[PDB]
RNA sequence: AGCCAGGAUGUUGGCAAGCAGCCAUCAUUUAAAGAAAGCGUAAUAGCUCACUGGUCGAGUCGGCCUGCGCGGAAGAU
RNA sequence: GAUGUCGGCUCAUCACAUCCUGGGGCUGAAGUAGGUCCCAAGGGUAUGGCUGUUCGCCAUUUAAAGUGGUACGCGAGCUGGGUUUAGAACGUCGUGAGACAGUUCGGUCCCUAUCUGCCGUGGGCGCUGGAGAACUGAGGGGGGCUGCUCCUAGUACGAGA
């Protein structure tokens, strides 16, 4: 069993998409109909990997997953690349408003007693990429 | 198959060339009286002796010899004869002891 | 095996065992780690 | 040490005779005998066995533990047999039992035949399996080891005779 | 690393001339401090000194005035010529081959390099056994009288030959070791490319840039000793072994070339040679000639070659490109080291260089093709990936025929698209 | 009974007229090549414009000897000269097409069937 | 030391998924989990170490100083 | 108040740090073929061209063409090509006589074995009354090498080769 990233809205692009998950044995013509209708409300271009629990007889069923967080940071930064080593060169620090907007993506499916503890979890990737807070 | 024991033909005093298949030295190219001689017979003074059991000249033949695993060609009761493949030790008219082959 | 005067545990699966007056290293993971003193 | 302290609860229907150092145990499956080391005292004081050292012996405790383990195996074996599993992995590898003789086909140009010991029996539920049953743990182990000696498992494909419990490490062949 | 008087002669009549700038480069790489550089012109060498009597007296006067320690000729000179120069001037004399051997002796850090350099020195010294000055004098005697039985010159020749054979035997042991290391890859269908060429060609830094593995590189002549092999990615055949190599110089000593038989086994058996050439060197044709000469000497000129012109950044207003033969096979490539220009085109030329397949298959199956993912991505890759209606997935693939055959044997091969 | 340094005639049309045996193949210290035994030869005389040429080193098979062969009933077949048939080094098949003069049944082996087939006698 | 159980969230961290290499190397719910110890995988899946508890009832762990021993230890009548 | 030198021939003998053949661990050991390490000294262990050669190069072999000790084994066993006499010549050095760890041509190798040893073969006495045979066997010696082809099987293994 193998898994790879899938483009939600694109059908028949040649480089990236084909064996993303339909080659596992999932009927893509229905999966990326139902899930594509679901992601039509989701913003443009958010690769969202779901957990796979499917069969190999043209039947399938997928569980819900929240959209990513790492992809959304680079919108306001104005750069679409990455640094070799953060904490020395940065791609422009972002605001706490943007950080909490990204945080709200992971707020609906968390079972923590206190929701403020997720701040450290979200800013871990912020520090590991170079988005140091003010 | 049988094994045949007998006294081999006696050659008397035999030199090393005949007795031990020693190679003769050069017949020419300066050789002085040393054509069938045994050659060297030891090292220099570290053993300082001739070792026991060394191949040198002496009596050859006239000794007990056994030849093993000879095929029985014909066994003749009426004429009291046994024909055995190959040569067996000794001269004509000499005593032979014929046993079944131990190795076979 | 490798015969050398210095025999040591090369990983966490190695075990020192003295067998016939000879110290040996037996490894249950890597057969390359078989050693005897000699 | 600790194993020596732990006593051997001898079950019912098994007859124990401590003929000095010689110790004999009879049961439903059969009679097994042992000659313990001189530095072991084996004693009856209940419906059980007790092991200890004889004074004047450095080994003492070491021996004691070994005797406890051996006698535990003896009583277990006479009560219920000791069983061993073997499996033949191969394209045309096969086992068969002709009565105290195990014929093996293992790719050799001749057929292998192992004559079993006295107190061991064999069965073949499948051509690729051998079941050994016996009384002596040592003997059944040795017979299984001899059966494995013909074709022990090779690493590339796991070919040959393997204990059913063994994990056989498999390594990939040379690259490409 | 001492004081030296340098000597060069313009033998313009024949091809036995040498480059003074390269000679000075070798001297500075050795670390010697030059106090003077004498020039001469001759038709053919003088047998007695290798120079005229007048020029020999001039070098003696230069040594006397400058207080120099050694005299470095840029030429091969005989033991008798060395002896006569030594007699005129008390300072020691070093041949060009002696200078090269000294440079390699300083540079050698590995066991193999030390073995090869000491073999070369032993042969070069076995050539120079002309003076048997010893304190035991001639052993007089007669028929049936005690004595050594042989001359001291013959005894010394015996001893030198025996120890040379010993160094040699350890060298075939090293060849066996390296041959095992080679044979690890040959049983695999390994592509192996060796990049070779004149010194300071930038080939070591080309290796460093291609492989992302640090290897020494600088402006020092004969910087690298012994090879280094590294895995590289190529589009067609996947995994390939790039090998760096010790550089060459005009007129390598034959004893040195013989000594480096163990090291040169990579270039002997390379599936490709990348002949890396410094385009900015005005003696580029001479470098081609020297490299081809040593390749012929080691008998490795029949292997497929591809020329790679480095240092185009020193050429004003030039862009990299690939020159192709009449058979449409790339025979020459241009590129730069630091700027990285020409590197992808070098990769593309390498893809084209070795291959035996151009057909591309297209595959599709029902939901039984996760194994197909694993196998394809295992052998090489998926060339062109997409899905289609009814959940079907249409792959396009191009991998070697050996990969095709092994995949077909491993799989049920019910796809009826791949042979 | 063929040794090193012994001259042999050629009983084939490969071109060589006379060849010299330079190694008796088989085991170590082996002395003699009889009929049916492979030898290593050097060509000493050859017709111009032939398949082989003077100085060539290759293999041959002894097909005739003066010493002769012994038959199981005890008879001997002797010849007036020693002759051989040239063979390729790495394939051991004869170079030529025709075989001249008689041969013996000692060449009745799976490898010399091609010699026996084109031999004029035996 | 033995004997059962869990190793997850962002996340496939970023420039190949913990496990080519490089930089951040910090949280997390929590009894606990190193942006991951080798294996292994094209690489994931997988393997399971570190990581924490249950049951198991007399000692156990590992550094120091020393007596005496062991291996290192193959020659030519 | 002499222990004949190098190489060759003849004859060898031990060691083992094993060259081949046997046993095995690991392998970057898929198979064939190898590498490396450990045990193993029973047996075996080239022929030629060149050169005085040992070596070395080369040709062609072999299962292999092992490494060392034995007065660099072996001239009261052979040889005398080389080194190390007296004749002569070339180059070089020296005024010369001469000289040269340069080269060249030529150029006497004795010993009847007392003792130890060793290979063979006898006489004497002894072995407890003499004699003739046939034995047991304490102990000792010899011998122990290996190639190629076919079958198992084009099977196992291997994408094939
Ligand atoms: N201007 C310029 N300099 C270059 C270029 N490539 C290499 N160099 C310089 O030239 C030198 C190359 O040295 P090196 O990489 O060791 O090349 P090499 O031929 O492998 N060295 P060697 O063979 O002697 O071991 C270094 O000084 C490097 O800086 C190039 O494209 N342009
Ligand atoms: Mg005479
Ligand atoms: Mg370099
Ligand atoms: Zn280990």
């Amino acid at each position: 069993y193998v898994k790879l990233q899938v483009a939600a809205g694109m059908a028949n692009p040649s480089p990236p998409v084909g064996p993303a998950l339909g080659q596992q044995g999932v009927n893509i013509m229905e999966f990326c109909k139902a899930f594509n209708a679901k992601t039509d409300s989701i913003e443009k271009g958010l690769p969202i990997p779901v957990v796979i629990t499917v069969y190999a007889d043209r039947s399938f069923t997928f569980v819900t997953k929240t959209p990513p967080a790492a992809v959304l940071l680079k919108k306001a930064a104005g750069i679409k690349s990455g640094s070799g080593k953060p904490n020395k060169d940065k791609v422009g620090k972002i605001s706490r408003a943007q950080l909490q907007e990204i945080a709200q993506t992971k707020a609906a499916d968390m079972t923590g007693a206190d929701i403020e503890a997720m701040t450290r979890s979200i800013e871990g990737t912020a520090r590991s990429m170079g988005l140091v807070v003010e | 198959k049988v094994d045949v024991t007998g006294t081999s033909k006696g050659k008397g005093f035999a030199g090393t060339v005949k007795r031990w298949n020693f190679r003769t030295q050069d017949a020419t190219h300066g050789n002085s009286l040393s054509h069938r001689v045994p050659g060297s017979i030891g090292q220099n003074q570290t053993p300082g002796k001739v070792f026991k059991g060394k191949k040198m000249a002496g009596q050859m033949g006239n000794e007990r010899v056994t030849v093993q695993s000879l095929d029985v060609v014909r066994v003749d009761a009426e004429r009291n004869l046994l024909l055995v493949k190959g040569a067996v030790p000794g001269a004509t008219g000499s005593d032979l002891i014929v046993k079944p082959a131990v190795k076979a | 095996m490798k015969v050398r005067a210095s025999v040591k545990k090369l990983c966490r699966n190695c075990k020192i065992v003295k067998r016939d007056g000879v110290i040996r290293v037996i490894c249950s993971a890597e057969p390359k780690h078989k050693q005897r003193q000699g | 040490s600790r194993v020596a302290k732990a006593p051997v609860v001898v079950p019912a229907g098994v007859d124990v005779k401590i003929n000095g150092q010689v110790i004999t145990i009879k049961g439903k499956n059969g009679e097994l005998t042992r000659t313990l080391n001189d530095a072991v005292e084996v004693k009856h004081a209940d419906n059980t066995l007790t092991f200890g050292p004889r004074d004047g012996y450095a080994d003492g405790w070491a021996q004691a533990g070994t005797a406890r383990a051996l006698l535990n195996s003896m009583v277990i074996g006479v009560t219920e047999g000791f069983t061993k599993k073997l499996q033949l992995v191969g394209v045309g590898y096969r086992a068969a039992v002709k009565g105290n003789v195990i014929n093996l086909s293992l790719g050799f140009s001749h057929p292998v035949d192992h004559q079993l010991p006295a107190g061991i029996t064999a069965e073949c539920p499948t051509q690729t399996e051998i079941v050994l049953k016996g009384a002596d743990k040592q003997v059944i182990g040795q017979v299984a080891a001899d059966l494995r000696a013909y074709r022990r498992p090779e690493p590339y494909k796991g070919k040959g005779v393997r204990y059913a419990d063994e994990v056989v490490r498999t390594k990939e062949a040379k690259k490409k | 690393g001492e004081q030296a008087v340098l000597v060069h002669i313009y033998f313009a009549q024949d091809k036995d001339m040498e480059d003074l700038q390269e000679f000075e480069s070798l001297v500075s790489s050795a670390g010697v401090e030059a106090l003077q550089v004498i020039t001469g012109s001759r038709k053919a060498p003088h047998p007695k000194y290798f120079v005229g009597e007048g020029k020999a007296v001039e070098i003696a006067e230069a040594v006397k005035a400058t207080g120099a320690s050694v005299v470095l000729f840029d030429h091969a000179l005989s033991p008798a010529q060395e002896r006569n120069l030594e007699r005129l001037c008390e300072c020691r004399v070093i041949d060009r081959t002696g200078l090269i051997l000294d440079i390699f002796a300083q540079r050698a850090r590995t066991h193999e390099g030390k073995l090869q350099v000491e073999l070369a020195q032993l042969r070069h010294l076995a050539t120079r056994l002309v003076r048997g000055w010893t304190h035991l004098e001639r052993q007089k005697g007669g028929i049936g009288l005690r004595g050594p039985g042989e001359t001291q010159l013959e005894t010394d020749r015996r001893l030198l030959r025996n120890r040379i054979v010993q160094i040699q035997s350890r060298l075939e042991r090293v060849e066996k070791q390296r041959e095992q290391g080679r044979q690890s890859r040959i049983k695999a269908d390994v592509p192996t490319v060796s990049l070779v060429g004149y010194t300071n060609a930038g080939k070591s830094t080309l290796f460093n840039r291609i492989t992302e593995a640090r290897v020494y590189a600088a402006d020092q002549l004969f910087a690298t000793l012994d090879p280094t092999l590294r895995r590289i990615d190529v589009a067609d055949v996947g995994e390939t072994v790039l090998a760096d190599t010790v550089g060459f110089i005009r007129h390598l000593p034959h004893d040195l070339v013989a000594a480096f038989k163990a090291t040169l086994q990579e270039t002997r058996q390379a599936t490709l040679l990348l002949h890396v050439i410094d385009a900015a060197d005005v003696r580029v044709q001479e470098n081609i000639e020297a490299v081809n000469t040593v390749l012929e000497e080691i008998d490795a000129h029949e292997i497929p070659t591809l020329l790679v012109m480095n240092k185009i950044d020193m050429l004003e207003d030039f862009e990299p490109r690939i020159d192709r033969d009449e058979e449409n096979k790339p025979n020459r490539v241009w590129l730069s080291a630091q700027t990285g220009a020409g590197i992808p085109q070098l990769f593309q030329a390498l893809t084209e260089r070795l291959s035996g397949e151009v057909a591309q298959h297209t595959l599709r199956l029902p939901p039984q093709e996760g194994r197909l993912r694993s196998r394809f991505y295992q052998l090489q890759a998926i060339e062109k990936e997409w899905m289609e209606e009814d959940g079907s997935v249409s792959l396009q693939v191009r991998m070697p025929i050996v990969d095709w055959r092994r995949l077909c044997k491993q799989e049920p091969a019910l796809i009826d698209y791949l042979i | 009974m063929i040794q090193e340094q012994t001259m042999l005639n050629v009983a084939d049309n490969s071109g060589a007229r006379r060849v010299m045996c330079i190694k008796v193949l088989g085991g170590s210290h082996r002395r003699y090549a009889g009929v049916g035994d492979i030898i290593k030869i050097t060509i000493k005389e050859a017709i111009p414009r032939g398949k082989v040429k003077k100085g060539d080193v290759l293999k041959a098979v002894v097909v005739r000897t003066k010493k002769g062969v012994r038959r199981p009933d005890g008879s001997v077949i002797r010849f007036d000269g020693n002759a051989c048939v040239l063979l390729n080094n790495n394939s051991e098949q004869p170079i030529g097409t025709r075989i001249f003069g008689p041969v013996t049944r000692e060449l009745r082996s799976e490898k010399f069937m091609k010699i026996i087939s084109l031999a004029p006698e035996v």
